[PDB]
């Protein structure tokens, strides 16, 4: 099956674990499509 | 990185430093995709042109660092290998097509808030995300500049470097260069006329290109750091190798044996 512990992939605990935004992270959303 | 910034502390709590054992030096960049395996570009570890062939046990794998070069105490976890596995069709004779290799750590890590997995992308996430325009995220460790030339500045960063750039179309990647262009390979960058820089460079192979998903919010490796012709030239664009494309393998080697 898996060779893994991950699952939880992708947040990052200092930053979505916490709520919390980094400080070049809006810019990435920003670019998909546009905004809003 | 050329161009970039000082990463924040625990922002890629994925990435990995790649490091030689003796004589000690960083060597590339490489991605936790779980607690026993690492993602890496080939041509780290195997580029027979050079006279390039690391086993093994000739290298360390550093993991939750931020620091070049310090040793950081209670947060950098310095980990041997089991076994690397490089994609058995990688071509390092012709223009480095399928750059990725896996590292099976020798036991597991644990993850803390510094150490973190980050998710390999699904059919629908890769499609959806990957547009040109849109924009990923690299980090490394590597060459602020190109140092194999007289120029001026630091060429080596104390901090983990992160640059954000965009996908760009295939049509400009193929005709930024003479090298063979794949489908295992996407380019990133901005066009000479986008008014902002930056790229990746020697040093940063193996990092990842990240992209968040808007839908849940988890970051996703969408690229490995491949190639590039010097770093951040105008009209140039850095090459990635396309994970989403190498799934299928990466899947059948981390399934194969069971824990
Ligand atoms: C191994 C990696 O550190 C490095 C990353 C360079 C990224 N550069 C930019 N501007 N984004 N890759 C390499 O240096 C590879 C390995 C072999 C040499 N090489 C090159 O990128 C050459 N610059 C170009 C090249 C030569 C032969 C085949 C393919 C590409």
């Amino acid at each position: 099956t898996f060779g893994s512990g991950e699952a939880d992939c992708g947040l990052r605990p200092l930053f979505e674990k916490k709520s919390l935004e980094d400080k070049t992270e809006r810019e990435l959303l920003e670019s998909y499509i546009d905004g809003r | 990185i050329v161009e970039g910034s000082d990463a924040e502390i625990g922002m890629s709590p994925w990435q990995v430093m790649l490091f030689r054992k003796s004589p000690q030096e960083l060597l590339c960049g490489a991605s936790l995709i779980s607690d026993r395996w690492v993602l890496t570009a080939a041509h780290c570890l195997l580029y027979p042109p050079w006279d390039k062939n690391f086993t093994e046990n000739d290298l360390l794998v550093r993991i939750g660092k931020h620091s070049r070069t310090r040793y950081e105490r209670n947060i950098e976890k310095i980990s041997m290998l089991e076994k690397i596995y490089i994609h058995p069709r990688y071509n390092w004779r012709e223009n480095l097509d399928r750059d990725i290799a896996l590292m099976k750590l020798k036991k597991p890590v644990a993850f803390s808030d510094y150490i973190h997995p980050v998710c390999l992308p699904d059919r629908e996430t890769a499609a959806s995300l990957l547009q040109a325009g849109y924009k990923g995220r690299v980090t490394g460790w590597g060459n602020l500049k190109e140092t194999w030339t007289a120029n001026v500045g630091k060429g080596q960063p104390s901090v983990l470097q992160v640059v954000n750039l965009p996908i760009v179309e295939r049509p400009v990647c193929k005709d930024s260069t003479r090298i063979r262009i794949t489908d295992n390979m996407f380019c990133a960058g901005y066009k000479p006329d986008e008014g902002k820089r930056g790229d990746a460079c020697e040093g940063d192979s193996g990092g990842p290109f990240v992209m968040k998903s808007p839908f849940n919010n988890r970051w996703y490796q969408m690229g490995i750091v491949s190639w590039g012709e010097g770093c951040d030239r105008d009209g140039k664009y850095g090459f990635y190798t396309h994970v989403f494309r190498l799934k299928k393998w990466i899947q059948k080697v981390i399934d194969q044996f069971g824990e």
